[PDB]
RNA sequence: AGGAAUUCCCAGUAAGUGCGGGUCAUAAGCUUGCGUUGAUUAAGUCCCUGCCCUUUACACACCGCCCGU
């Protein structure tokens, strides 16, 4: 599966939970116009470019 | 399947203020992906003749 | 390429009996172990020892190619010098493990050098990076071949628990494999885990 | 006139190929200096350390390991050795080869931690860019500091030779084997 | 500068300077064939125990090492580019090597005795030549997995040269020195013998009119490459194992059987 | 089929000492060794007890497809139910073993069935019918595949000398091998030739 | 080149190096000044371990009753 690349549009906040990871929103690259929610670690700010490796994945599911 | 759900929420009448702002909401932050769908097209023609009418 | 084996769960530790400092057995130490409510036959320190004969004489550590770690219960990290010989024989052999407690460190009688030593946690900082980590358990349901497990060129490390009861559990090992479909002692475990490398390593 | 490093190494042919990482690495005309050594405050606020150029970043975190802390003119020195042994031995702009080890050491996905006392238990996250370049450079760091740890070579040999490795994409070097070694872990704990 | 190898040690001399400038003597037995680079800053060497090795002219460890061989190795030498290296060995064989990869390229075996003595083209790079005991001379070039030319001498070979330009090919062997030409594949255009012993070394001037050949007679000979007829006469007090001019014809070095 | 392994020269006997009667072990009895000017070293009951182990412990023993018989110095013959089970610490064998010499048996707690028990010598006049015998040392200069020597349906006879040092030598063996080119342990011989044999005969 | 446990630490900070004073208390293999060189990570949550408070100024907008003995 192609490796993605992803821009954040808004910084949720720590997850807490999940160690002291941060949630974020993320939209893909492409002219899809899709945004999922994505588990971050480090320090992260608007306008970051995140690599996904799989895009599939979902932080918050059943 | 919210969006269907939605619509049946207006039609009786009950909470049409909670639901209009939930129901803002989400079509504000998934604006692009929704347009592209063809599957959605009937789900906004029911909800745009029923939400205008209601309020 | 070598051969890295982590002893887990080993029950070595040092209580006093009279004016004589020696290793819990249990046994020999049956009356102490009741006081207190310690739970009897957990004292194996037999079970190390057996399994670092099968490990130590193997013709791959005679080749160089082995390393043997050992993690005890009280989680204290000690690393085996290949050069040395373990003790056959058992009192000597609580001589020695009671030798290298107290004192962190055994010296070569005949070199320089050191055998035993008593080194920083964890473990998984000192073995080799990028080597593969497998752990070793009797209920998993698939038994693995260990001859296709075999690096061509690559270090690998292998757990083995020793103890009587339990499940080996530590949280470097990505996938836990069983090599038989019947419950085998430690000892036979690391006799049957070491021949398969050596002839597929060339070491007849 | 034209900025070069240490007077022989320029900077406007050194591209990066990494959309992500353009942003964090302080290479480009705007960021390049004569040498590695400014006396700015980079630490004073949150994100300003990726406005340090790359190669005083890179001479900072080398002497933490493995020295006498504050000795930061032999580490200079050791930089341009090691530059100088690069641009001997491949024939290419050494700038070009540390900002394509920064690129290819960094992990794209790190494992988050959930560990109470009898195990951990893993679940795989997303590594930001900032994070990305401060891993690959403490990575290729560490990875110098070790090899030239009781050893009859110079740590400038050493350091060249990882820089060297980390770009080429080998296996030989210590960054592309944590690197290979966080993702598979990250990987099997989807 | 130059450098002399002799025993287990390579000495870099200076201009005058009785004393080296530089030494290299961390060589376990032995050191056979110290070659600068095109641009002075390295420089490969050879041991009897075949690891061939990249030095600094500024350090005192070798940055490369390269185990392939099994026996001593004899010959090595630079590219056309400044980044790979062939080097011969007494195994048999001639390999490529690659300086940043720090691996073997490619290995060649066609040779049936030591083989002792190679050289490279600077004009087009992965086109060398090497020179063997074996009464042959192999041209290991292009890029192809065997010889495309080979050449048959009567002796064994001590030193073999390219002239730069019209590929021309001077090889010694015995008291015979043959020119031979690649415009018409193994022609002998010129042979020649004027010294009464082996001829050791065979060297180019500045111009490329000038070819001075130095044997194991106490003489070296002075030709013009137009006539193919000596021109000029040295004498010295031993044999001549190492011949070496400098830039236009400014410095003559040459080194004997003795220290 | 089934694989007979003897240990001959194995270092068992009894001797008195105050009112008490112990198993005769080199650290232990070190003051009575001495004294009467018998070689220190020799007694070396624990080559015995590790290898009756992994004997015991091997997959085919659960099969069905081995028996030990255990030939001392002192010229007794001891035969082994495959139902027994060898206690893993050495102080516990060795009540067995003195319990075993004067009552010359060895039944089961919990029924009359037969453990372990004194046969008359010769050893070979119980072998089965059809059987070869080979014996095992590293003094053979030709090492010889083990996966070889298996016969595909008959019972074949190994001899492993249970002893300090020496070398074997007993009439019925018809052929000497070498399984490795390094000195192994008695123990490490009997893991490897039950390792090979298992794999001949299916059990996995 | 110093195990198990355990303590401390966010910018001229951690760490290294030198040079002085003995000041109405304290301080001698110790105490306190002054200068030199100068970093890695972090700028956010209540998940663990705890602490401090609450659950009766009517712009717009928002919101619409803690419980028990
Ligand atoms: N069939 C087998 N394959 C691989 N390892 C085995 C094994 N049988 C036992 N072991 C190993 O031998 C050690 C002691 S034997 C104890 C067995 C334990 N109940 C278990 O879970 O396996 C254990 O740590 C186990 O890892
Ligand atoms: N490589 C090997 N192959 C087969 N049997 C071996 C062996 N190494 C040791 N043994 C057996 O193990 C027993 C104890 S080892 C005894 C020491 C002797 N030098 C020796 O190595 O053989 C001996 O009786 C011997 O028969
Ligand atoms: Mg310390
Ligand atoms: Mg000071």
């Amino acid at each position: 599966q192609p490796i993605k690349l992803a821009r954040v549009t808004k910084v949720l906040g720590r997850t807490g939970s999940q160690g002291q990871c941060t949630q974020v929103r993320v939209e893909f690259m492409d002219d899809t116009s899709r945004s999922i929610i994505r588990n971050v670690k480090g320090p992260v700010r608007e306008g970051d470019v995140l690599t996904l490796l799989e895009s599939e994945r979902e932080a918050r599911r059943l | 399947d919210i969006l269907k759900l939605f619509n049946e929420f207006i039609q009786l009448g009950s909470d049409v203020e909670l639901i209009c702002r939930c129901l803002f909401f989400l079509l504000r932050i998934h604006f692009g992906q929704i347009t592209s769908n063809q599957m959605l097209v009937p789900v906004i023609e029911k909800l745009r003749e029923t939400t205008i009418s209601k309020v | 390429r070598r051969l890295i084996v982590v002893l887990e769960g080993a029950s070595l530790e040092t209580v006093k009996v009279g004016k004589t400092y020696e290793l819990l057995n249990c046994d020999k130490h049956k009356s102490i172990l009741l006081k207190n409510g310690r739970d009897p036959g957990e004292a194996r320190p037999d079970i190390t020892h057996q399994s670092l004969l099968m490990l130590m004489d193997s013709p791959l550590n005679r080749a160089g190619l082995l390393q043997v770690y050992i993690h005890t219960q009280k989680n204290v990290l000690i690393e085996v010098n290949p050069q040395t010989r373990i003790p056959r024989t058992f009192d000597r052999f609580c001589g020695l493990m009671v030798q290298l407690l107290h004192k962190l460190s055994v010296r070569a009688a005949d070199g320089p050098q050191k055998l035993l030593k008593v080194i920083k946690n964890p473990v998984s900082d000192h073995f080799p990076v990028g080597c593969m980590k497998v752990g070793t358990s009797f209920s998993i349901p698939v038994v693995s071949d260990v001859r296709e497990l075999v690096p061509s060129s690559d270090p690998i490390v292998f757990v083995v628990g020793a103890f009587a009861h339990g499940k080996v559990s530590v949280e470097y090992t990505e996938k836990m494999v069983s090599i038989s479909n019947y419950p085998l002692s430690a000892a036979l475990t690391c006799a049957k885990l070491t021949t398969a490398f050596e002839e597929v390593w060339g070491v007849i | 006139p034209d900025i070069k490093l240490f007077g022989k190494w320029s900077t406007d042919d050194v591209q990066i190929n990494d959309i992500s990482l353009q942003d964090y690495i302080a290479v480009k005309e705007k960021y390049a200096k004569y040498l590695p050594h400014s006396a700015g405050r980079y630490a004073a606020k949150r994100f300003r350390k990726a406005q340090c150029p790359i190669v005083e970043r890179l001479t900072n975190s080398m002497m933490m390991h493995g020295r006498n802390n504050g000795k930061k003119l032999m580490t200079v020195r050791i930089v341009k050795h090691a530059f100088e042994i690069i641009h001997l031995l491949t024939g290419e702009n050494p700038l070009q080869v540390l900002v394509n080890a920064i690129i290819n050491s960094g992990p794209r996905e790190d494992s988050t931690r959930i560990g109470r006392a009898g195990t951990v238990r893993r679940q795989a996250v997303d590594v930001s860019p900032l994070r990305r370049v401060n891993q690959a450079i403490w990575l290729l760091c560490t990875g110098a500091r070790e090899a030239a740890f009781r050893n009859i070579k110079t740590i400038a040999e050493c350091l060249a030779d990882e820089l060297i490795n980390a770009a080429k994409g080998s296996s030989n070097s210590y960054a592309i084997k944590k690197k290979d070694e966080l993702e598979r872990v990250a990987k099997s704990n989807r | 500068n130059y450098a002399v190898t002799a025993s287990s040690r390579i000495h870099i001399y200076g201009r005058y300077s009785q004393e080296p400038i530089k030494t290299f003597s961390r060589f376990k037995d032995t050191a056979y064939c110290a070659t600068f680079r095109q641009d002075g800053r390295l420089l490969v060497a050879g041991s009897e125990d075949g690891g061939v090795q990249l030095f600094d002219i500024s350090g005192r460890a070798p940055l490369r090492q390269f185990e392939g061989h099994t026996k001593a190795v004899h010959t090595v030498d630079f590219t056309a580019d400044k980044y790979h290296v062939v080097s011969g060995a007494d195994d048999y064989t001639v390999k490529l090597w690659d300086i940043p990869n720090s691996k073997e390229i490619l290995t060649f075996k066609e040779h049936s005795d030591y083989v002792r003595c190679g050289c490279a083209s600077k004009l087009n790079p992965d086109l060398f030549i090497t020179g063997s005991y074996d009464h042959t001379v192999k041209m290991f070039d292009a890029r192809t997995s065997e010889s495309v030319l080979s050449v048959e001498h009567g002796q064994p070979v001590e030193s073999v040269l390219l002239f730069p330009s019209g590929g021309l090919l001077v090889s010694a062997g015995g008291r015979y020195v043959k020119v031979w030409d690649m415009l018409k594949g193994g022609q002998l255009l010129v042979s020649l013998k004027n010294h009464h012993k082996t001829v050791t070394c065979l060297c180019l001037s500045s111009s490329g009119q000038r070819l001075l050949s130095g044997s194991l007679d106490r003489k070296v000979k002075v030709y013009s490459t137009t006539s193919y007829k000596v021109v000029h006469s040295f004498d010295y007090a031993a044999s001549i194992l190492s011949l070496a001019l400098a830039h236009e014809d400014e410095t003559i070095v040459v080194g004997m059987t003795n220290g």
